[PDB]
Formats: C-alpha cells, structure tokens, sequence
C-alpha cells in the first residue's frame, strides 16, 4: 500500500503551495529557512582539458664554500607537476503535465521549483567546498588537516590554537581566511547553475523494470561543474579556537582568546606576490561573538557617541564576509 | 487517484492489523488544512477500527485513531498535528473477515 | 568518473576470490598513452594484490599486477598494452576486513 | 626544550668587507665547451654544453 518514500511531486506539494482567491503565484513568494553563504568567487578555465599542471619547486640547495681550488661539482634545481581534478553534479525535476494544470497555469509552479532547487544547490556546494575528499570524487579541500609540520607542509599556513580533547571530538568550530586569485577551475562551459533549459516529452516512469511506464510530463534539470585550485600552499589560514566554555568565558576576559585573529594575517608574504584581493571568513556565531568581545578592549577604542561599533567589515582592512561553516569538527592544531 | 500514497488492498484478514507497508511517507513535515479519505466494499462481521501513528522512520509514538462498527461503505475525515511517518492505517480486530481495506486522497462525496 | 567501467563494491570478505567483476570492458584494442586509477577506504591487515588479464570472455593469459600492504587510501597508476578484455582487477587474498573495494578511471591526484 | 630565539639590531657603516675586487652575487659568465663525466674517471667525455657560475 504505496511502498515508497515519494520521489516526484505528490499532490501534497501542489496543495501546500496551493492557490486560493485565485490565483497565480504566492505573494512574492514563499520565504525562509535556508542559510546564506558567500563565494561569490573567481573562476577560470584551465589548460588543458583537465588538471592544470603548474609546478612549484622542492628546495634549492646548495652552494658550498670553495677552498681555493677543488670542490664545486654541477648543481641542479628541480621541480614537480601538481594540479588536480574536478567533477559535475546535478539533479532534475519532474511534474505530471496533468496535475500541474489542475489547477491551471504551471508557469508559477515551475518557477518556484527552480528557485528552491537553486537555494538548495548553493547550500550543498558550499557544504562540500570545505569538507570531504575520501569518497567517489569531487573534490578536495580539507588537506591542511595535520596539526604539526615535518609530517606534511601544514605549519605556517595553519596558525592554529589549543584545547579541544583527544578523546572527545566535541566541539569547537573553526575560522578560515585566504586570498582569491588562487582560483576555482571549471571545464569549458559557463560558470555555475546555468539552468536554464526546457523540455516537454514523455516518461521515464515505473522502475524495475518496470512492467511498463509511459506518461507525458514537463521537466528539466540544473547542472554544475567546478573545482578549486591550490596554486600555492600559503596565503591561507586555519584555526581551531574555543570551545563554548571559554567562548563564553571570553566576554571580556583573557584565558582562551581571539588573539590568533592577528597572527594568521601576519603569516603571509614572501613573495609570491599575488594578486589583488583577500577576505576573511566566519561561521556567523563567531562573527557576532567577535564583535561583542572586541568592543570591550581596555586599549584601542574609546569611540564617540555611541557604541556598538558598526559591524566589523574592516581589519585591516581586508573586508570580511560571512559563510556557513559548522560548530563541530576535530582538533589537529599547532602541535 | 493517486499513486503515492496508499493503494488497496491489504487485505485486512482475520486476526491481524494493517500497519504495513508504506515506506516511506517521508520524515519531515506537519499537517493542518486539506483532506484525506478511506473506504472499501465487502466486509463480513462486526467491529473494525482504523488508526494512525508516526515517528522518525520506524516506530512508535502518538496516534489519533477512530472507531466504527459493521457496515459496507463509509468514510470519516482528516487529521490534526503530527510529526511525520504516518504508518496508518492500523485496523482491527476480531470476528472472521477476509477482504479489502481502503486508500486515501481527494473526494469522494455522493450523488 | 566513471560508469563503464566498474564501481565498488566487489568486495572484500574474510576470504575472497577477486576475478569479478563487470564486463563490459570490451574485446578489441591496443593503447599507448594515458591514465587509470584505483583506491578505497579502510584496509585491515597485510596481504593484498590486484592484477589484470585479457582474452575474449574467459581465459586465461597475461598480467601486469601490483602489491600493497595495509593502509587507508592508496593507488598505483595506468595500464600497458594488452590482448583485449581486462578482467582486471583480480584482487586477493587473506585478511578479514569488510571494507568496500575500489574502481578506476581518470585522475585526479592529491593537491 | 628551549630553544628560545632572539632579536638583534645594529647599524650599517660597520661595513661588510670584500677582497679588493667586485661585490655581491656577480655573474654572469657563459662560454660553451665539452665534458667531463662522472667520478673515477669516469668515461671518455667531450660533449658541447652550456656553462655558467655565480660567485660571492
């Protein structure tokens, strides 16, 4: 008696979105619960058909002191290729040409569908922009994870913090900031979403296998391909921070604090000059918390009339925006 | 009308309920406005009553339920607040009957 | 990337063969250039080895092979010239470890 | 395990001496001729090449 977890829009949707006193659409429109993110990035196509090569180098040693006659020998600098992969992802929706016309006019219906699908899409793309990489591909980021160096390169790009626990992964969030121009690569078609197409044909119906099918519908889909670059391991910053015990203790107090906010900034320049912009990322919660705690510095402030400090968008200045990280991850910092 | 959700029959035999089978009616939502339905044809003997319940994916929590007696062809009405799973119906009980349950969605009525 | 060819699982029980699975892999061709791949998650202990092969449908010739010890995530690289079928991979041997298996096709290296 | 670092500051004019001939990194010299080989002793050699050095 029904058997399945409902793929396709059962009448429950068309009766919740509904139409009363007429009409066409929902009073522009329906709103609410999906978080917001930035990125809002820079995109590039990459030679060749994938990868992107580039090289960097692994040490340039070493000259030795000549002792008037003998020791020299030829010397040789080396390098190594690098760049990585990417992948596509997409969905698609279906309706029944009949039900979408009862009641009349499906245009508003489908428009609602594509807008909602859009918000969920961006939600997922930012959701996996920071985590993952040990599954069936696209893509990779987290690869700054290890705490100390010598087992990797980490170290200077990680700045880091203390605390958390080795036997309890609860909870403490994390903050990032890095510069754009270390781009995001895409295969040779436009950038993001692009959907943006239209089809009206026939099912595509009853599965396994499925003793028939056949019905007409009105449908389409939305695809997306992307792939970040590393280009250089540096101009990036990680933290471990709180947790909420000290995060609450830090009202104005100083035991486990926000000091790293400066360290990370100063951990950059070689150069390696590149290129034009930089930006700091927060996960909300730490955003407001940083504001509230920064107001009460016994030192540089004094304001005028009056508080509370008109957001943060500076420091120093390098404008900061907000994304959606999470409040629980793992340790792995300084040492 | 319509596929997804329920379909007949079960068929509500002698001595068992009909909590089966729909997995799943999905697990996130709430419900307060529109309609449902339920009825079938031939019965046999005496007292029967449906019900509903829900939880997260399996079992078991609150209910609503109803009561009826012997007759052929009927129908009541809707539901109040629920989380989401709706394992319903959950019919009962005794005597000796072996045929046909119901299904839900729009009217209905009479002429 | 990618369907056709094969996906995980295969898989790996306390004791397994490895000749499976998935044809089509096709029986005509030669090759001299580019890439392949193979990895997966949580190993357990010690002995393991993939392999290849070629003919038409069944038996029984040729190899290229590889060998690894226990770790979580790995990989070797691409193939060489071939008769044409590649029943490969052909894992083995002992351990216990229900751990999923592997796949192939373009890569895709570490940062 | 300290290991503690340090900081310095002095003045220039307490110069850096170089031996009565040019200064800093110089060269910048090319030519073109033959090998030479590996060690002991090692083989025949003789193959045109690109040569250069930087001294300090």
């Amino acid at each position: 008696m029904a058997l399945i977890g409902q793929t396709l829009p059962s009448l429950l949707d068309i009766y919740n979105r509904t139409d009363k006193n007429g009409r066409i659409a929902r009073i522009v429109e329906q709103l609410a619960k999906t978080n917001d993110i930035l990125t809002d990035a820079i995109y590039v196509p990459c030679n060749d058909g994938s990868k992107h090569k580039t090289t960097i180098r692994a040490g340039i040693p070493e000259p030795v002191w000549r002792r008037y006659n003998q020791g020299v020998q030829p010397t040789k600098t080396q390098t190594v290729p690098v760049t990585d992969t990417t992948g596509m992802l997409y969905d698609l929706g279906f309706v029944d040409k009949a039900l979408a016309d009862r009641s009349n006019n499906a245009a508003a219906f489908r428009v609602s569908e594509n807008m909602g699908k859009l918000q969920g899409f961006n939600n997922k793309v930012a959701r996996y922009s920071i985590y993952g990489n040990t599954d069936a591909e696209p893509e990779a980021f987290m690869g700054l994870a290890p705490r100390f160096n010598t087992l990797s390169t980490s170290k200077a790009a990680s700045a880091e913090n203390v605390f958390s626990a080795g036997g309890s992964g609860s909870t403490n969030t994390s903050i990032w900031f890095m510069s754009w121009g270390e781009n995001t690569a895409h295969m040779i078609y436009p950038e993001g979403m692009v959907a943006g197409f239209q089809h009206e044909d026939l099912g595509d119906d009853l599965v396994s296998d499925g003793n028939g099918g056949q019905f007409r519908a009105y449908r389409d889909e939305f695809k997306w391909d992307i792939g970040l670059s590393v280009r250089d391991w540096r101009s990036i910053s990680r933290i471990c921070n709180i947790d909420v015990t000290t995060l609450t203790k830090d009202a104005s107090t100083g035991a486990d604090l926000i000091s790293m906010m400066v360290d990370a900034y100063y951990a950059r320049d070689v150069a390696m000059l590149g290129d034009g912009k930089e930006v700091i990322y927060a996960n909300k919660t730490i955003h407001a918390w940083l504001h509230k705690q920064a107001m009460n510095a016994k030192n540089v402030n004094l304001t005028i009339e009056e508080y509370g400090g008109k957001k943060i968008v500076s420091f120093l200045g390098i404008p900061i925006r907000r994304v959606d990280a999470i409040l629980n991850t793992e340790s792995a910092v300084t040492a | 009308m319509k596929t997804v959700n329920m379909k007949t029959g079960t068929d509500s035999f002698v001595g068992e309920d009909g909590k089966p089978e729909t997995k799943d009616q999905y697990p996130w939502g709430l419900r307060i406005t529109l309609d449902n339905e339920s009825l079938q044809r031939l019965g046999l003997n005496a007292k029967s009553l449906p019900a509903v319940g829900d939880s997260v994916s399996v079992m078991a929590m609150a209910n609503v339920c109803s009561v009826s007696t012997r007759t052929t062809d009927h129908g009541e009405d809707n539901y109040v607040e629920l989380q989401i799973t709706d394992i319903g119906l959950a019919p009962q009980k005794r005597d000796d009957a072996k045929e046909l349950k119901d299904a839900f969605y729009p009217d209905g009525e009479d002429d």
